[PDB]
RNA sequence: AGUAGUAACAAGAG
RNA sequence: UAUACCUCUGCUUCUGCUAUU
RNA sequence: GAAUGCUAUAAUAG
C-alpha cells in the first residue's frame, strides 16, 4: 500500500504554491531539465579537492534515515557524524572513520540475490579463475588497430532494443507501445525477471548490470590474432609490442568463433605452404601442430561441419571428408554443380558511384538454406538463374531470397542501392561489399523488389509463386518459384590441388581467399618456427635477424660456394611475402648485385644484408640475358612494406654514423661485423646489376637516368645516377 | 579565383623557406654564458644533495610525527640543545633573532612532553609566516579617488647565468646510496608468465633507483607535502611544527627514522588553490654556504656544532628560509612518486625491444650481461670535453632524477621551454636521419624556446645541456659528410 | 669529476623513440592568477588588428563598431591576415564536392533529421554556460530553466513543446520583444513564531521580482560570450583567454557543428572527429598510401605544421557562406536555420572578464575596477602594458564593459567547420599544373601537409602555393612552428610519427592518480587507467605491477586507508586496526578497509568487491553491502524522503554499489553570500522530480516523455495505482476513498 | 617577508 | 554603535568548445 | 567469412 503514502505526500508538496507552478508549469519533457537544475559548479580539479577534503573533519553526507541515525555522533573518541545537515542530502554529515566505523560494528544487512544482479562481473571473474597459461615469447609482434568488443554480451541487441527489453523486465507498465523484440527476446525477459525477483537492490543498478550485458561496448583496440571478446577483456596481459602470452579463457567458445579463426589458420598454412617445394608436406607439417586455442586444427575441422576452400584443402591433406558447404553470413550454402572464377570489377551502383567487387563467372547450382526455409539456387556471371524455395517461415522465405538476390550479384540488385552504403569504415579501412549489401538489403527490401521486376507464376505440378507480401501470388519474382519438395571420394597433390576420382579439379590452392584477417580466437603452431605464418613486417624482421646471427657464416659460404647458401628455410618463408609476380624478377635483380659485390672486389655487408633474403626465388632476368633493374622491391600488406635498393625504407635502413641497421623500428649494431674499406667505398656499385662507379657526376651526361634508360644501354655507357638526395654518382655498365 | 588571387598578391608573402644545415643551428640562450648577470639561485622548496638526515633507528613499526622527532633529537641533544646563535649567511630581507628565536621554538616545542605541535603566534612567527600582511579590500568608489592608487607594473623572472650547483644536484641525486626509502606496497601473487616476468624485471629497475640519492629525496618530498597538506586543511588558524621526516632501510635491513629538520605552517586558509601558505624551512646540512654563496641568497644559515661522518668532523650548519606552497603543488608532491613510471617505462621499452631482437628476456642481460651478451651501455656525460659512457642503471637513474627534476622546478617557463625545445630536438634528429630539413622563420622559433630562459635553474642548465649536446652532435655529422662521394 | 648530461641519451636512443622524456608531466601545470581582462583584452585588439585594413562600420542594430575584413586587400606581408576571398573559398569548397560527390546533401539530410529528433533537454550537457538573466556563468541546466521561465513571461511556450526548433523560433523571436521581462529574486523579513524570549524570529524569504530590460540591452546580452583565462594550459610559458557562450546562441552552433561534423567523419584528410586508436589507424592508413604513391626517383616531404592565430583570423561570415553553399540542396527553412550561428557570431559581443585591480603599497589598499569603470580613471594609473590595451580597445569598447567583436571566431566555437575549411584548401592538391601534388591531414589548426614533387627545391614551390592558397580562405601558417622534412617523420596533435606513430607514456600519466571520485570509484578508474595504458601507450608489466603498487600507496594515503596490521597513526586508522583485529576473513577486506591489495596484471579488470567477495566474512560483506546503507542513499516507508540528489549517470568504471560508494558534503561557501535562495529553489525541483520518480521508476532509467503538466501524469498513474490497490486487494475501502478524494482535490 | 610571475595570495564574510 | 576573545566559510573569486565515448 | 557506432565527474589533445 504504498499508492497512499505518495498521495498523501502529493498534497503535502502541493501545498507549496511554488512546487505547485513548477509541477503545473513544468512537461514531462522538461523533467530533465529541472532534474539536473543543480547550484553545484563542476568541480574541475577533483583528484586535488578530494586529497585537500579528505583533511576535513566531516567530508562525508549521510542521507537523511533511521539507519544513519545507527551511526553514533562519536566513537571512543573520534567524531564519526556531526548534527549539521548537508546542503544536499538533507542529512548529518560524517568522517570518513564513519564508513570504517558501518563495515566493522554496523547492521548486516541481507546480500540476497547479489550474485545474480552482478552476474555479468563474476563470470568476468570465473573466466580469469577457470583459464590456463601458456608460454611467454619475446619477439616483433605487429598489432593491428581494429574495433572490437570489450565485453563478453548475454544477447547483443541494438541500444534501442535493449534498452526496450531492460523496460520490460524491470518497469513493465512505463514501457510504452509493445515492439516485436518484446517477443523475440520473451524467454530471456522471463529468464531475467526471474532471476532479479527477490533483490533488495535498487532497479536503477539492475538497470545498467542488464544494459552491461545487452548493450555492446565496441571500440578500437591495437589487437593481434585475438578478437573474442573473453580474448579482449584480457588484451594488456595476451601481447605487447615486442612479446607475446598465450593465455586459454574459461566458460565457453562458440562454434562460430571457433570456425571463422579456423579458417584463417588454413589460409595462413597454405598462403605459406606455396612457396616450398612439395606444399603438401608442410601444409600437413603444420597442421598437425596448428592449435586453436586448446583444440589441434585436424580435431576442429573434423568436429565444425563448414568454412571455405583453405579449410577443405586442409581436411583433404589432412585426410577428412572435404564439406563443400559454404556461408554468407546469414545464408548457407552447398555446391552441386558448377567452378567459380573470382574477377576483381569495378562495379557502379544505384547511388551513382565505382566500387571494386571480386565477381564470380560460370554457371553453378548451390543447395541455399536460410532458417527452417530451404531452396536450390542457379546463377551466372553477375545474373540469378532460378531459385526453387520452400515454404517455411514467412520471413525466413523473405530473407533466403534477399541474400540470393544478393549472392548472385545480379546487375539488377546493385541498380536497387538508393542512399547512403559505406564500403570504408570512419577509420578508411575496407569492409565487405557484398557483406554490406547482404547487409543493406535485409533492412530495405521493398527498394530491391521493386528494382527487380516481376512476371507470371509457374503453372506446374506443385509449383506457384510468391509476390513481395510472400503470399502464392499469380505475379512473382523474375526467376522465383516455391514448390512442396525439399559424398564422392577426393585426392589431393603435392601442389595442393583437389582432383576427382576421373580426374576433373573441384579446388586448389589457387582458389583461396588472398584476405588475411584477425583471427577470433588465439592461432598457436606447436612446431618450432611458427614465426613463419607471421605477418609481412615479423616476417622481414625474424628473416634480416637470423641473417644478422649467423652473417659470420652465411657471408664466408658466399665467399667459398656461389648458390650454395640461397636456399635457407628462412628465405622460404621470407619469399611468401613476396608479390609472387614480382619474386623471380627480385632474385634476378639481388644475385646479380652481390655476384657483383664478391667478384669486383666491391662489397657493402648492409646491402648484403639487405638483398640475401630476396635471392631464393628462381631467378627471372629479362629475355636480353640482363637481370631487371630496380629502386624499391614492394612486399605483401600496406604501401610501407618495402626495401629501397639505394636508400632506406620503413622496414630497412643502415646508419653508418653509429654503424646501426634499424629493422622495422628494431635497433641492431653492425660493429665488429663491418670490413674497413666499405667506411670510405661508395653504394653506387651495389645499387644495379652490371653497373658500376667511374667518377662524379659529369654535367655532360645530362639528367639521371631511370630504371626504364639504365635498363636500355649497351655495356661500357656512362649515365648519372642519385642514390639519395645531395649522392649524385657517375655510374658505368 | 584561387589562380586570379595567387597571380595578383604580393610576391612579398611567402614561406621563405631554407634548408636548415648544422652551423644554422647556434647555441640557444646566450645569455646563460654572460658572467656579467647573476648565478641562479638554490630555489626548491626543500633542500636535495646538501640534505642532511638525523639516524634514529625504529623498532620497526611507527609512532607520532612530533614523537620520532623529539626522540630523534633526543639522540642528537649535542644538536637539540645548541641555544647560542653561530650565524654564517643571512637572507638580504630576513631576521637572524626571529628566525632562531623562531627555531628555537620549533625545537623546544616538538622537544617538551605535551601532544600539541602548534606554535604560540609571537611577533617573530608572526613576521616569519608574514601575519595581516594582505592589502585591505576597499571600494571602487573610494579606488578611484585616490590617484596614489595604480595598477601594479608586473613582476617579471629576472635573468640568471648557469650555475654549477644544478648539474652538481643531477650528478650527486643520480649516484648509488645504501638506503632505500620507497615504500612501495605489496601485490598480488603472480600466476601469468607476464607477471613472473614483470616481478623480476622490476627486481632490477625498483631496486636500481631505490638505491640511489634521487628516490630518498622524492620520497622526503612527497611523505612532507603529504603531512603540510594534512595540516594545512585540519589546523587552518594554527602555527604548526610540522618535522621534514623520511623512512630509511640500510643493506643489512634496519629501519632508520631521517630528521632532516623543522618547518613552520603559517595560518592556511586556503580558498583558492592557488592561494598561498607561508612555510618556513629549517633545515640540517653538511654543506659550507661560503663555499657556494651565489647559491644561497635566499637562506639564513646558523652552524650548529659538528657530527663525525665517519673519520671526519663534519661542522653541522641549518638552513632557514621562509619558503610558500598552495594547494595544488602540496597535492601534486604527494603525486611525485609517479616520476618512477616515467623513467621505468622508457628503459623497460629498451628491454623488451632488445628482448624481440635476441629472442629472450633482455632484463638481465642489459643491466649486467650474460654468455650471449656484453652490458647495455649508453653515452651518459662529459669529462674534460670528452665523451664517458655509464651502465643501463645509470642511464635509467640520469632519467628518473630528470623526471624528479621536473617536478622540483616545474613551472610555467619549463612547460615552454620544455615544448618549445622538442621543436629543434626533432628538427636536430632529421638532420641525424638525413631526411633533409627545411625551416621557415628559424629565428622566431628560436626567440619562443630563448623567451622561456629565465631563472629556472633546470631551464637554464638545459639550455646548456643541450648546447653542450648540440655540439658533440654536431661534430658526429662530420663522419657522413664524406660518405658515398668517391 | 664526470659530469652527467641527460640529452647524451638522445645519442644512442633517437628523439621520437624516447620522446616521453621531453615531456615534464610530473611537474605542475600552470594556473592563472586574479582578472582574465588583460588575455581577453589581447584577443580582442589581436582579432581587429588583422582586421583593420578592412570595411570597418556602425552596427545600426546593437549600436557597436564593427568590422569586415573579407573580400579585403590581399596581405602586403606574412603578418596574420584575416582577409579572407570568398571567390576562392567557394572554388575549394566546389573542389571538394567534385572530389566528394553528394556528400554535402548526404550530411544536411542527416544534420536535419537529426535538429527535428532533438529535444530542448539536448542543451543541459554543456559545462558552465552564460545566463543573460543574471549575466554570470551557470550550469547548463540551469542557465537554460532561467531562460525558459523568462520565455513564458514574454509569452513564449515554444520550450514546451519540447523538440530544439520550436524552442530555437523563441530566441530568434525573443530579439524582436520591445523589452524583455525576467524573474529575479529579493529578500523579504517575514515573523515566525518560536520557542523564543520574545516569543518569533525572523526569516529572510526568496521572492521573485520580474526585471525588464530594452531591446538592445537583451540583443547585445544574447550575442555575448563571457571570458576566462585557460588554467592547467601545458606546454606554455604565458596564459590565454577562452570564452563561454549563450544559451540563446548555443543552440544554433550545435547544428552547424553537427552539419560539420558529418561532412567529416567521411573526409579522407579530416583528423576530426576519429581519436585514438581510430586515429591512429586513419593516419598510419594515410601515410602509408600518400608515400608509396610518390613518384619514383622524386621526393616525398612531410611540412609538420601548425596555423598561427586560427580564431582570432577566421571570419564568421565565411562560416555563414560555408553553411550557404554546403546546404545548397537543403529546404528553405534548414538553409536559413545553419544560417543563423554564424549570424549571431558576426555581431557577437565579447565581456571583459572581473577588471583591473590598483592598489597603493603605502597605504596597504586594493580595489578591483569593474571593466564598467576601466575609464573611469586617468590611463596614466594603469601600468604601461594595460594603458596601451585600453588604448587600442578604446574603439571596440561598449559603455556596459563589453567589447564589439564582428570578426574572430574565439576558442574552439566552430572546430568542426574550422577543421572542413582547412580540409577545403588540401583539397586545391595542385596550383598552375606545376610538377609537385600537396595532400596532408587536418584537425582544427594542426595539420601536416605530404608533398611529392620531382625535387625538393619543387616541393617548397608547392609549400609556398599552399601557404598563398590558406592565406585567402583567412588560414595563416606558423612559419615560426611549422618545420618540414622528407617524409618518415612528423609530429600531428603531440603524436609524433617516425615510420610509424612511436608510443610517448608521459602525456597520459597524470591520469594515474586518485582520480577524485571516491574509494570504490577511484580503485576500479586507478586499475582500469594502468590496464588501459599496458594496451595502448606501450607500458610493461614491470612498469605496470609498479604502477599498481604507486597507486595504491596514493589511495591508502589518500583515503588515509593503509593495512589494518601496518602501525601507521591515525583516526580511521584505529577503528580500521579494529576490523583488521576483529576480522577473521582479512584477505576479504577491500583496501579501503584497511585490507590487502590483491590485484595484479591479470586481475586488473575484475571490480575489488567482486574479486574478495568469496573469501569475505558474512558480517563484514553483510555490513559493506547493506541494500539501505545511509552514504549511497537507495530507495524507501515514505516519511518526506527527498534530497536534492542528482541524475544517477553511467561512468565507464566498473565499481559494485557498496559503503565506499559515499558522496562528499556540498561546498557550503554560499551560505554566506546571498545566492542561499538558490538552495531553496534547488530542494524545490527535488522535492518534485523524487516524487515524480515514486510514480514513474522507468523516468530514474529512460528520459520521460510528454509536453503534458508532470502533476498530470503523476495524478493519473497514482489513480490507476489506487483503483487497482483498491481492485487487487493491496488497499482497503477506507485507504481508497481517501485516495480517490486526496486525488479528487487535484 | 615570502610564494610567485605579465596578477594574484600573504584569510574572507555577518 | 553594539553583540564579537562571537558566528559562518576553504573550488562557487565568472573554468569554455571539439574529439578520444 | 564482413560487420554491428557511439556518445562520464577523470586524463590527454587542439
Ligand atoms: N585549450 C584550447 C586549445 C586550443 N583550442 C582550439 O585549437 C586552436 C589551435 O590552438 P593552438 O594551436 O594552441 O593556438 P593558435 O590558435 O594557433 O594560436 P597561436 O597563434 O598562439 O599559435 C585554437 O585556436 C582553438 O580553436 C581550444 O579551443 N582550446
Ligand atoms: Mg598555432
Amino acid at each position: 500500500g504504498m499508492t497512499l503514502a505518495k498521495i498523501e505526500l502529493l498534497k503535502q508538496l502541493l501545498r507549496d504554491n511554488e512546487a505547485k507552478t513548477v509541477l503545473k508549469q513544468t512537461t514531462v519533457d522538461q523533467y530533465n531539465i529541472i532534474r539536473k537544475f543543480n547550484t553545484s559548479r563542476i568541480e574541475k580539479n577533483p583528484s586535488l579537492r578530494m586529497k585537500w577534503a579528505m583533511c576535513s573533519n566531516f567530508p562525508l553526507a549521510l542521507t537523511k534515515g533511521d539507519m544513519a541515525n545507527r551511526i553514533p555522533l562519536e566513537y571512543k573518541g573520534i567524531q564519526l557524524k556531526t548534527n549539521a545537515e548537508d546542503i544536499g542530502t538533507k542529512g548529518q554529515m560524517c568522517s570518513i572513520a564513519a564508513v570504517t566505523w558501518w563495515n566493522t560494528y554496523g547492521p548486516i544487512g541481507d546480500t540476497e540475490g547479489f550474485e545474480r544482479v552482478y552476474e555479468s562481473f563474476f563470470l568476468r571473474k570465473m573466466r580469469l579463475d577457470n583459464a590456463t597459461w601458456g608460454r611467454i615469447t619475446f619477439g616483433p609482434v605487429e598489432r593491428v588497430r581494429k574495433r572490437v568488443l570489450l565485453n563478453p554480451l548475454t544477447k547483443e541487441m541494438p541500444p534501442d532494443e535493449a534498452s526496450n527489453v531492460i523496460m520490460e523486465i524491470l518497469f513493465p507498465k512505463e514501457a510504452g507501445i509493445p515492439r516485436e523484440s518484446t517477443w523475440i527476446h520473451r524467454e530471456l525477459i522471463k529468464e531475467k525477471r526471474e532471476k532479479l525477483k527477490g533483490t533488495m537492490i535498487t532497479p536503477i543498478v539492475l538497470a545498467y548490470m542488464l544494459e552491461r550485458e545487452l548493450v555492446a561496448r565496441r571500440r578500437f583496440l591495437p589487437v593481434a590474432g585475438a578478437t573474442s571478446a573473453e580474448f579482449i577483456e584480457m588484451l594488456h596481459c595476451l601481447q605487447g609490442e615486442n612479446w607475446r602470452q598465450i593465455y586459454h579463457p574459461g566458460g565457453n567458445k562458440l562454434t562460430e568463433s571457433r570456425s571463422q579463426s579456423m579458417i584463417v589458420a588454413c589460409r595462413k598454412i597454405i598462403r605459406r605452404s606455396i612457396v616450398a617445394s612439395n606444399p603438401l608436406e608442410l601444409a600437413v607439417e603444420i597442421a598437425n601442430k596448428t592449435v586453436i586455442d586448446t583444440e589441434p586444427l585436424k580435431s576442429c575441422l573434423a568436429a565444425i561441419d563448414g568454412g571455405d576452400v583453405a579449410c577443405d584443402i586442409i581436411r583433404a591433406a589432412l585426410g577428412l571428408k572435404i564439406r563443400q558447404r559454404q556461408r554468407f553470413g546469414r545464408l548457407e550454402l552447398k555446391r552441386i554443380s558448377g567452378r567459380g572464377f573470382k574477377n576483381d570489377e569495378e562495379i557502379l551502383i544505384g547511388n551513382g558511384t565505382i566500387q571494386k567487387i571480386g565477381i564470380w563467372d560460370g554457371e553453378e547450382e548451390f543447395h541455399v538454406r536460410c532458417g527452417e526455409c530451404r531452396g536450390i539456387l542457379k546463377k551466372s556471371k553477375m545474373k540469378l538463374e532460378k531459385l526453387l524455395i520452400n515454404s517455411a517461415k514467412k520471413e525466413d522465405m523473405r530473407d533466403l531470397i534477399i541474400l540470393c538476390m544478393v549472392f548472385s550479384q545480379d546487375t539488377r540488385m546493385f541498380q536497387g542501392v538508393r542512399g547512403e552504403i559505406n564500403f570504408l569504415n570512419r577509420a578508411g579501412q575496407l569492409l565487405s561489399p557484398m557483406y554490406q549489401l547482404q547487409r543493406y538489403f535485409l533492412n530495405r527490401s521493398n527498394d530491391l523488389f521493386d528494382q527487380w521486376g516481376y512476371e507470371e507464376s509457374p503453372k506446374a505440378s506443385e509449383l506457384h509463386g510468391i509476390n513481395e507480401s510472400m503470399n502464392a501470388s499469380d505475379y512473382t519474382l523474375k526467376g522465383v518459384v516455391v514448390t512442396r519438395n525439399v559424398t564422392e571420394k577426393v585426392s589431393i597433390t603435392k601442389n595442393l590441388s583437389l582432383i576427382k576420382r576421373t580426374g576433373e579439379v573441384i579446388m586448389g590452392a589457387n582458389d583461396v581467399s588472398e584476405l588475411e584477417s584477425q583471427a577470433q580466437l588465439m592461432i598457436t603452431y606447436d612446431t618450432p618456427k611458427m614465426w613463419e605464418m607471421g605477418t609481412t613486417k615479423e616476417l622481414v624482421q625474424n628473416t634480416y635477424q637470423w641473417v644478422l646471427k649467423n652473417l659470420v657464416t652465411l657471408k664466408a659460404q658466399f665467399l667459398l660456394g656461389k648458390e650454395d647458401m640461397f636456399q635457407w628455410d628462412a628465405f622460404e618463408a621470407f619469399e611468401s611475402i613476396i608479390p609472387q609476380k614480382m619474386a623471380g624478377q627480385y632474385s634476378g635483380f639481388a644475385r646479380a648485385v652481390l655476384k657483383q659485390m664478391r667478384d669486383q672486389e666491391v662489397m657493402k655487408t648492409d646491402q648484403f644484408i639487405k638483398l640475401l633474403p630476396f635471392c631464393f626465388s628462381p631467378p627471372k632476368l629479362r629475355s636480353n640475358g640482363e637481370p631487371y633493374q630496380f629502386l624499391k622491391l614492394v612486399l605483401k600488406g600496406g604501401g610501407e612494406n618495402f626495401i629501397e635498393v639505394r636508400k632506406g625504407s620503413p622496414l630497412f635502413s643502415y646508419n653508418p654514423q653509429t654503424e646501426v641497421l634499424t629493422i622495422c623500428g628494431r635497433m641492431m649494431s653492425l660493429k665488429g661485423k663491418i670490413e674497413d674499406e666499405e667506411r670510405n667505398r661508395s653504394m653506387g656499385n651495389a645499387v644495379l646489376a652490371g653497373f658500376l662507379v667511374s667518377g662524379k657526376y659529369d654535367p655532360d651526361l645530362g639528367d639521371f637516368k631511370t630504371i626504364e634508360e639504365l635498363e636500355k644501354l649497351k655495356p661500357g655507357e656512362k649515365a648519372n645516377i642519385l642514390l639519395y638526395q645531395g649522392k649524385p654518382v657517375k655510374v658505368v655498365k | 579565383a584561387i589562380e586570379r588571387n595567387l597571380a595578383r598578391m604580393s610576391p612579398l608573402v611567402s614561406v621563405t623557406p631554407k634548408k636548415l644545415t648544422w652551423e644554422d643551428l647556434r647555441p640557444i640562450g646566450p645569455h646563460i654564458y654572460n658572467h656579467e648577470l647573476p648565478e641562479v639561485p638554490y630555489n626548491a622548496f626543500l633542500l636535495m644533495s646538501d640534505e642532511l638526515g638525523l639516524a634514529n633507528m625504529t623498532e620497526g613499526k611507527s609512532k607520532k610525527p612530533k614523537t620520532l622527532a623529539k626522540e630523534c633529537l633526543e639522540k642528537y641533544s649535542t644538536l637539540r640543545d645548541q641555544t647560542d646563535p653561530i650565524l654564517i649567511m643571512k637572507s638580504e630581507k630576513a631576521n637572524e633573532n626571529f628566525l632562531w628565536k623562531l627555531w628555537r621554538d620549533c625545537v623546544n616545542t616538538i622537544s617538551n612532553e605535551e601532544m600539541s605541535n602548534e606554535l604560540q603566534k609571537t611577533n617573530y612567527a608572526k613576521w616569519a609566516t608574514g601575519d595581516g600582511l594582505t592589502y585591505q579590500k576597499i571600494m571602487k568608489e573610494v579606488a578611484i579617488d585616490d590617484e596614489t592608487m595604480c595598477q601594479e607594473e608586473p613582476k617579471i623572472p629576472n635573468k640568471c647565468r648557469v650555475a654549477a650547483w644544478v648539474q652538481t644536484e643531477m650528478n650527486l641525486l643520480s649516484t648509488l646510496t645504501s638506503k632505500r626509502a620507497l615504500d612501495l606496497p605489496e601485490i598480488g601473487p603472480d600466476v601469468a608468465p607476464v607477471e613472473h616476468v614483470g616481478s623480476e624485471r622490476r627486481k632490477y629497475f625498483v631496486n636500481e633507483i631505490n638505491y640511489c640519492k634521487a628516490s630518498t629525496v622524492m620520497m622526503k618530498y612527497v611523505l612532507f607535502h603529504t603531512s603540510l597538506l594534512n595540516e594545512s586543511n585540519a589546523s587552518m588558524g594554527k602555527y604548526k611544527v610540522i618535522p621534514i621526516t623520511n623512512r630509511v632501510v640500510n643493506e643489512k635491513g634496519e629501519s632508520f627514522d631521517m630528521l632532516y629538520g623543522l618547518a613552520v605552517k603559517g595560518q592556511s586558509h586556503l580558498r583558492g588553490d592557488t592561494d598561498v601558505v607561508t612555510v618556513v624551512t629549517f633545515e640540517f646540512s653538511s654543506t659550507d654556504p661560503r663555499v657556494d654563496s651565489g647559491k644561497w641568497p635566499k637562506y639564513t644559515v646558523f652552524r650548529i656544532g659538528s657530527l663525525f661522518v665517519s673519520g671526519r668532523e663534519k661542522s653541522v650548519y641549518l638552513y632557514c628560509r621562509v619558503n610558500g606552497t598552495n594547494k595544488i603543488q602540496m597535492k601534486w608532491g604527494m603525486e611525485a612518486r609517479r616520476c618512477l613510471l616515467q623513467s621505468m617505462q622508457q628503459m623497460e621499452a629498451i628491454v623488451e625491444q632488445e628482448s624481440s631482437i635476441q629472442g629472450y628476456d633482455m632484463t638481465k642481460a642489459c643491466f649486467k650481461g650474460d654468455r650471449v651478451n656484453s652490458p647495455k651501455t649508453f653515452s651518459i656525460g662529459t669529462q674534460e670535453g670528452k665523451l664517458v659512457k655509464g651502465s643501463f642503471g645509470k642511464a635509467l637513474r640520469v632519467i628518473f632524477t630528470k623526471c624528479l627534476m621536473h617536478y622540483v622546478f616545474g613551472n610555467a617557463q619549463l612547460e615552454g621551454f620544455s615544448a618549445e625545445s622538442r621543436r629543434l630536438l626533432l628538427l636536430i634528429q632529421a638532420l641525424k636521419d638525413r631526411k633533409g630539413p627545411w625551416v621557415f622563420d628559424l629565428e622566431g622559433m628560436y626567440s619562443g624556446i630563448e623567451e622561456c630562459i629565465s631563472n629556472n635553474p633546470w631551464v637554464i642548465q638545459s639550455a646548456y645541456w643541450f648546447n653542450e649536446w648540440l655540439g658533440f652532435e654536431k661534430e658526429g655529422s662530420k663522419v657522413l659528410e664524406s660518405v658515398d662521394e668517391i | 669529476g664526470m659530469n652527467i648530461n641527460p640529452y647524451f641519451l638522445f645519442i644512442d636512443v633517437p628523439i621520437q623513440a624516447a620522446i616521453s622524456t621531453t615531456f615534464p608531466y610530473t611537474g605542475v601545470p600552470p594556473y592563472s592568477h586574479g582578472t582574465g581582462t588583460g588575455y581577453t583584452i589581447d584577443t580582442v585588439i589581436r582579432t581587429h588588428e588583422y582586421s583593420n585594413k578592412g570595411k570597418q562600420y556602425i552596427s545600426d542594430v546593437t549600436g557597436c563598431t564593427m568590422v569586415d575584413p573579407t573580400n579585403g586587400p590581399l596581405p602586403e606581408d606574412n603578418e596574420p591576415s584575416a582577409y579572407a576571398q570568398l571567390d576562392c573559398v567557394l572554388e575549394a569548397l566546389d573542389r571538394m564536392d567534385e572530389e566528394h560527390p553528394g556528400l554535402f546533401q548526404a550530411a544536411s539530410q542527416n544534420a536535419m533529421e537529426t535538429l527535428m529528433v532533438t529535444t530542448v533537454d539536448k542543451l543541459t550537457q554543456g559545462r558552465q554556460t552564460f545566463d543573460w538573466t543574471v549575466c554570470r556563468n551557470q550550469p547548463a541546466a540551469t542557465a537554460l530553466n532561467t531562460t525558459i521561465t523568462s520565455f513564458r513571461l514574454n509569452d513564449l511556450n515554444g520550450a514546451d513543446k519540447g523538440g530544439l526548433i520550436p524552442f530555437c523560433q523563441d530566441i530568434i523571436d525573443s530579439l524582436d520583444r520591445p523589452e524583455m521581462t525576467f524573474f529575479s529574486v529579493k529578500n523579504i523579513k517575514k515573523k515566525l513564531p518560536a520557542k523564543n524570549r520574545k516569543g518569533f524570529l525572523i526569516k529572510r524569504i526568496p521572492m521573485k521580482v520580474k526585471d525588464k530590460i530594452t531591446k538592445v540591452e537583451y540583443i547585445k546580452r544574447a550575442l555575448s560570450l563571457n571570458t576566462m583565462t585557460k588554467d592547467a594550459e601545458r606546454g606554455k610559458l604565458k596564459r590565454r583567454a577562452i570564452a563561454t557562450a549563450g544559451i540563446q546562441i548555443r543552440g544554433f552552433v550545435l547544428v552547424v557543428e553537427n552539419l560539420a561534423k558529418n561532412i567529416c567523419e567521411n573526409l579522407e584528410q579530416s583528423g576530426l572527429p576519429v581519436g585514438g586508436n581510430e586515429k591512429k589507424a586513419k593516419l598510419s592508413n594515410a601515410v602509408a598510401k600518400m608515400l608509396s604513391n610518390c613518384p619514383p626517383g622524386g621526393i616525398s616531404m612531410t611540412v609538420t605544421g601548425d596555423n598561427t592565430k586560427w580564431n582570432e583570423c577566421l571570419n564568421p561570415r565565411i562560416f555563414l557562406a560555408m553553411t550557404e553553399r554546403i546546404t545548397r540542396d537543403s529546404p528553405i527553412w534548414f538553409r536559413d536555420f545553419c544560417s543563423i550561428a554564424p549570424v549571431l557570431f558576426s555581431n557577437k559581443i565579447a565581456r571583459l572578464g572581473k577588471g583591473f585591480m590598483i592598489t597603493s603599497k603605502t597605504k596597504r589598499l586594493k580595489a578591483q575596477i569593474p571593466c564598467p569603470d576601466l575609464f573611469s580613471i586617468p590611463l596614466e594609473r594603469y601600468n604601461e602594458e594595460t594603458r596601451a590595451k585600453l588604448k587600442k580597445l578604446k574603439p571596440f569598447f561598449n559603455e556596459e564593459g563589453t567589447a564589439s567583436l564582428s570578426p574572430g571566431m574565439m576558442m574552439g566555437m566552430f572546430n568542426m567547420l574550422s577543421t572542413v575549411l582547412g580540409v577545403a584548401a588540401l583539397g586545391i592538391k595542385n596550383i598552375g599544373n606545376k610538377e609537385y601534388l600537396w595532400d596532408g591531414l587536418q584537425s582544427s589548426d594542426d595539420f601536416a601537409l605530404f608533398v611529392n614533387a620531382k625535387d625538393e627545391e619543387t616541393c617548397m614551390e608547392g609549400i609556398n602555393d599552399f601557404y598563398r592558397t590558406c592565406k585567402l580562405l583567412g588560414i595563416n601558417m606558423s612559419k615560426k612552428k611549422s618545420y618540414c622534412n622528407e617524409t618518415g617523420m612528423f609530429e600531428f596533435t603531440s603524436m609524433f610519427y617516425r615510420d610509424g606513430f612511436v608510443s610517448n607514456f608521459a602525456m597520459e600519466l597524470p591520469s594515474f592518480g586518485v582520480a577524485g571520485v571516491n574509494e570504490s570509484a577511484d580503485m576500479a578508474i586507478g586499475m582500469t587507467i594502468i590496464k588501459n595504458n599496458m594496451i595502448n601507450n606501450g607500458m610493461g608489466p614491470a612498469t605496470a605491477q609498479t604502477a599498481i603498487q604507486l597507486f595504491i600507496a596514493d589511495y591508502r594515503y589518500t583515503y588515509k586507508c593503509h593495512r589494518g596490521d601496518s602501525k601507521v597513526e591515525g583516526k580511521r586508522m584505529k577503528i580500521i586496526k579494529e576490523l583488521w583485529e576483529n576480522t577473521k576473513g582479512r584477505d576479504g577486506l577491500l583496501v579501503a578497509d584497511g585490507g590487502p591489495n590483491i590485484y595484479n596484471l591479470r586481475n586488473l579488470h575484475i571490480p575489488e568487491i567482486v574479486l574478495k567477495y568469496n573469501l569475505m566474512d558474512p558480517e563484514y560483506k553483510g555490513r559493506l553491502l547493506h541494500p539501505q546503507n545511509p552514504f549511497v542513499g537507495h530507495l524507501s516507508k515514505e516519511a518526506d524522503i527527498t534530497p536534492a540528489h542528482g541524475p544517477v549517470k553511467k561512468m565507464d568504471y566498473d565499481a559494485v554499489s557498496g559503503t565506499h560508494s559515499w558522496r562528499t558534503k556540498r561546498n557550503r561557501s554560499i551560505l554566506n553570500t546571498d545566492q542561499r535562495n538558490m538552495i531553496l529553489e534547488e530542494q524545490c525541483y527535488a522535492k518534485c522530480c523524487n516524487l515524480f520518480e515514486a510514480c514513474f521508476n522507468s523516468a530514474s532509467y529512460r528520459k520521460p516523455v510528454g509536453q503534458h503538466s508532470m502533476l498530470e501524469a503523476m495524478a493519473h498513474r497514482l489513480r490507476m495505482d489506487a483503483r487497482l490497490d483498491y481492485e487487487s486487494g493491496r488497499m482497503s475501502k477506507d485507504d481508497f476513498e481517501k485516495a480517490m478524494a486526496h486525488l479528487g482535490e487535484i
